[PDB]
């Protein structure tokens, strides 16, 4: 009865595979304060659902995405309900802005009971993926209330600077991508860690390269870094906040297992039907999609689904489909939500094209085939980053996708949300 | 990176006619992303058409897009004083390239080179091509017994306002050395609308 | 209204550097882009780079990587385009011009693509000679000659050009043809203006060429006679 978090017998899904079209997204981007206006650039979005409410982000800056001066930081949260027709629409309730736009980065977004906890960076040389030597390790948390109250004090709204980090032996750690989970009285964030070049083992003899002609042993551990020859390395992991300890708050890093290892992506971790799911980006040479169910979270172990449909784009080194190692840093996220835990299938926003960041189409999909799909705008359209997040609606199985596009409308280059039902039959 | 190359590079056709001219792309593309270009005698180019099926602020009807993939086309229907010009394909985006250009030479009847010598540390012997059609033409120099190589230059006008005619002027530069060690001085020019080659020569006295 | 507006045509010493301007004259730089298109002479155009201003990118084609430094200057409403270590294969006609450009989501974690449309609005062009011959006038030598004779002048070994030609004193246009000028491997240019007479007016007639080549500031005017 209402939103729900996806558990327990959901309404039955078309589990065979049709090429036509019984997929019908719609436009639900509306009760969210994205207004347009063109000039800007609105980047680095953020979405997350849990329990029938939801978390937000973006950076507004003017002129370029890369280079525009930054205007305006937001952190949001609110509830996901029925409008009354049994659609699912996203009602803002609690908005927070930084005081400095410019220095809000890489944020992650995970609920517990009555707020979200989102763990951002601060960094004054940009982003630290590209100033990791400039960059000195600043983590924030902005808890927000998803229903606030009256006289509460800092109920509503709290910002708190970590000063308690256990890196390891990583020389600092980060948070990198959109949503994480919570187990009892504890959050897990997806983050990232720095580790200096020099002192990561990594035997070449792992390196994938039977029937790899033009693959050479090194390129592996060399794509372990934004490049050949890059400082540091980037492993993907998790970032735990423990709500039981109390005192200063400790963050504590978890790297993930060397198995189907790549180089540090965003990622997300997601419970689905009972258990925590993983989605780990492709920026390097293994471009089929990476999730699977979390066999251990502490220490984190990923069991990667040989999945042989879905991929992302790339560039001339590292294009979709691509499986033999090479030394790159190019690709998209892309990540899906695990709807039927019996059969594994997954919904999510794939771009359909091999070099080129368009084409962004809502399918459902086992390991080694695509059951059935729909574009979410034309042939050309210039997207590149989705966050695909389902739920149920009165036990109907629903997924909300934000998908980073180029408006044409607007001129703007700005996220966009879709909201898709999963069809119970496979015929019209 | 992505390559253009156009056809023909030198169409000779009469005005008032249509004209087609093809472009081509080392890589399939967009039609998005493409525009043709003229450039009259001796000045700025101007846009023509962009995506490939669109003609710009302040351009006549006579000029049609067509084409897409790897193909594209350019159509004039009525050929007019101004429209013999260069023209350009450009394939655009993130790293634009321009094909070399077809530059459509004006359709006349055929005629043949008058063909003119002149005798001078250096000395320059010439020989002149006068109004003759079409461009098409070559000029060899010859002394006593020897067909040369290399030592010679050469100059082409454009063609005449008036008869739409080519003249030329080739020219031989050789050191006042070897000029009186050499005896005979000739140019022999051939063309489609002679017979046979002409050779004009002197010797240096009279 | 708006047309673009370029610097004055240079010369220059092999592995010197160039710096060509192109000014706004109607409005500013808003959000368009400005390319910078190239033409050897006898040859055709190439997309050197292009900039956007609004969003402060630079875009350049490989070949003129590095050696191209595309600016701007919005005070001015004024771009730049500065070409380094001039070779003699730089000699050329160097237009700017404007059309729309957009920034574009690409398949990679941080990188962004530019996209430089058609361009419609021209600048005049600027004309850049990278040479290592110093100025000079021209040596104006003569061309004398059944029924029909031509005459001529030879402007030779004159470096910076234009030079510019008249026969009797801009009184004779009828049957000339002014040659376009070829360069020698001296560094120095050399022309022919040649014209067709009635062999019968041969002694009736008396023709006067007008050679001037103004950086040198040479009038030379020599006559033609058998
Ligand atoms: C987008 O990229 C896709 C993948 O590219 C491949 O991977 C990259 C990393 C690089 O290595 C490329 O060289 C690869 O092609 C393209 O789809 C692939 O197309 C190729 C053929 O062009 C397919 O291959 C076949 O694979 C089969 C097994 O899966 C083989 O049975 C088969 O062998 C037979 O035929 C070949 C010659 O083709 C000979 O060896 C023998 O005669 C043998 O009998 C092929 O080797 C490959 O499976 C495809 N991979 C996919 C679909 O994932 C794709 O190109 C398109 O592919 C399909 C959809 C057609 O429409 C093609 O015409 C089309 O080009 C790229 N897309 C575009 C637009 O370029
Ligand atoms: C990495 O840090 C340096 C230093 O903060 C950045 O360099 C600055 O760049 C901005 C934008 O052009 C300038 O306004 C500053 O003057 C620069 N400062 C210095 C000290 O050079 C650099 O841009 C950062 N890298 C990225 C990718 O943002
Ligand atoms: C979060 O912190 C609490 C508080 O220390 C931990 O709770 C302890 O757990 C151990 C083993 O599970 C018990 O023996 C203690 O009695 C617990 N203490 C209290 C006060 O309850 C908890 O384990 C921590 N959670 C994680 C995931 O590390
Ligand atoms: C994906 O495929 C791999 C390889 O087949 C699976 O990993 C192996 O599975 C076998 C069982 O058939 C085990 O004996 C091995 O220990 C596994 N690991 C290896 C070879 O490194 C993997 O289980 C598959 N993924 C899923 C989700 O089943
Ligand atoms: C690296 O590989 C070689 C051979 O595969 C092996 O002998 C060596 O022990 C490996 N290194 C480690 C640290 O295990």
């Amino acid at each position: 009865q209402g939103v729900s978090d996806l558990v327990g017998l959901p309404n039955q899904i078309c589990l065979q595979k049709t090429t036509s079209t019984i997929l019908k997204p719609r436009l639900i981007s509306y009760t969210l304060p994205i207004n347009t206006r063109e000039g800007v650039c609105i980047t680095d979005p953020l979405l997350a659902v849990d329990n029938g409410f939801f978390a937000y982000s973006h950076l507004e800056k003017i002129g370029s995405c890369t280079r525009g001066i930054a205007k305006q930081r937001i952190i949001g949260v609110g509830e996901v309900l029925d409008r009354g027709d049994k659609v699912p629409s996203m009602f803002m309730t609690n908005v927070w802005t930084p005081p400095n736009p410019s220095t809000i980065h890489h944020c992650s977004s995970t609920y517990h009971e009555d707020f979200y906890y989102t763990l951002c960076a601060v960094s004054h040389v940009g982003d630290p993926i590209l100033n990791s030597t400039s960059w000195t390790e600043s983590l924030s948390l902005i808890r927000l209330a998803v229903r606030p109250k009256s006289d509460s004090g800092d109920y509503n709204q709290k910002y708190i600077a970590i000063t308690k980090v256990e890196r390891g032996k990583y020389d600092k750690v980060m948070p990198y991508g959109p949503s994480g989970i919570k187990q009892g009285d504890t959050l897990y964030f997806p983050a990232v860690g720095f580790l200096p070049r020099t002192e990561f083992q990594y035997n070449d003899s792992n390196c994938p390269i039977i029937h790899c002609k033009y693959s050479k042993a090194e390129n592996c551990r060399l794509s372990m870094g934004v490049n050949s020859k890059s400082h540091y390395i980037l492993r993907s992991g998790l970032l735990k906040y423990n709500l039981s300890l109390g005192g200063d708050i400790i963050l504590q890093f978890i790297e993930i297992a060397d198995n189907r290892l790549t180089i540090g992506s965003p990622s997300k971790i997601y419970n689905s039907l009972g258990q925590p799911v993983f989605y780990q980006a492709s920026y390097s040479w293994d471009t089929m999609i990476k999730l699977g169910d979390v066999d251990t979270v502490d220490p984190l172990r990923v069991q990667w689904r040989n999945n042989s449909v879905i991929s992302r784009p790339g560039q001339s080194q590292c294009p979709r489909f691509n499986v033999c190692p090479e030394v790159c840093w190019e690709g998209t996220y892309n990540d899906a939500f695990l709807i039927d835990r019996l059969n594994w299938v997954s919904a999510g926003v794939y771009l359909n094209s091999n070099q080129t960041a368009e084409n962004p189409v809502f399918a459902v999909f086992k390991d080694n085939e695509i059951l059935y799909q729909v574009p979410l705008a034309e042939d050309d359209t210039n997207a590149q980053k989705t966050i695909t997040d389902c739920f149920l609606l009165e036990n109907v199985i629903w997924c909300i996708s934000l998908v980073e596009i180029y408006d044409t409308g607007d001129s703007v280059i700005r996220p966009k949300l879709f909201a898709v039902k999963i069809p119970a039959q496979c015929s019209e | 990176e992505i390559v253009m190359t156009q056809s023909p590079g030198t169409p000779s056709l009469s005005p008032g006619e249509r004209a087609t001219l093809s472009c081509r792309a080392s890589q399939s593309i967009r039609s998005t992303y493409l525009a043709w270009y003229q450039q009259k005698p001796g000045q700025a180019p101007r846009l023509l058409i962009y995506g490939a099926s669109s003609r710009a602020t302040g351009i006549p009807d006579r000029f049609s897009g067509s084409g897409s993939g790897t193909d594209f086309t350019l159509t004039i229907s009525r050929l007019e004083p101004e429209d013999f010009a260069v023209y350009y394909c450009q394939q655009y985006g993130r790293s634009p390239s321009f094909g070399q250009g077809t530059k459509v030479e004006i359709k006349r009847t055929v005629a043949a080179p008058s063909v003119f010598i002149f005798p001078p540390g250096t000395a320059s012997v010439v020989c002149l091509l006068n109004n003759f059609y079409p461009r098409e033409a070559k000029v060899q120099w010859k002394v006593d017994n020897a067909l040369q190589s290399g030592n010679s230059q050469e100059s082409v006008t454009e063609q005449d306002s008036k008869d739409s005619t080519y003249s030329l002027s080739s020219t031989l530069t050789l050191s006042k050395a070897d000029y009186e060690k050499h005896k005979l001085y000739a140019c022999e020019v051939t063309h489609q609308g002679l017979s046979s080659p002409v050779t004009k020569s002197f010797n240096r006295g009279e | 209204e708006v047309q673009l507006v370029q610097s004055g045509a240079e010369v220059k010493k092999r592995g010197s550097s160039v710096k060509v301007s192109c000014k706004s004259s109607g409005g500013t730089f808003s959000n368009y882009a400005i390319n910078w298109v190239r033409q050897a002479p006898g040859q055709g155009l190439e997309w050197m780079g292009g900039i956007i201003p609004i969003l402060g990118i630079a875009n350049y084609a490989q070949k003129f990587q590095g050696r191209v430094t595309i600016t701007t200057d919005e005070s001015t409403s004024t771009a730049y385009m500065e070409l380094s270590s001039l070779r003699s294969e730089d000699t050329a006609v160097y237009y700017c011009a404007r059309g729309w450009g957009r920034e574009q989501l690409a398949p990679h974690p941080s990188q962004y693509y530019y996209y430089y449309y058609g361009m419609d609005v021209w600048g005049q062009g600027t004309t850049v000679t990278v040479s290592s011959a110093s100025t000079k006038g021209p040596s104006v030598f003569p061309l004398a000659p059944g029924g029909t004779a031509a005459l001529g002048c030879l402007v030779k070994d004159y470096f910076p050009e234009p030079v510019t030609v008249s026969w009797n004193s801009g009184a004779l246009t009828s049957g000339v043809h002014t040659f376009p000028a070829v360069l020698q491997s001296s560094g120095l240019y050399s022309l022919s203006s040649v014209v067709t007479v009635p062999s019968s007016s041969l002694g009736t007639q008396t023709y006067i060429c007008n050679v001037n080549h103004k950086p040198s500031n040479t009038k030379v005017d020599k006559k033609v006679e058998p």
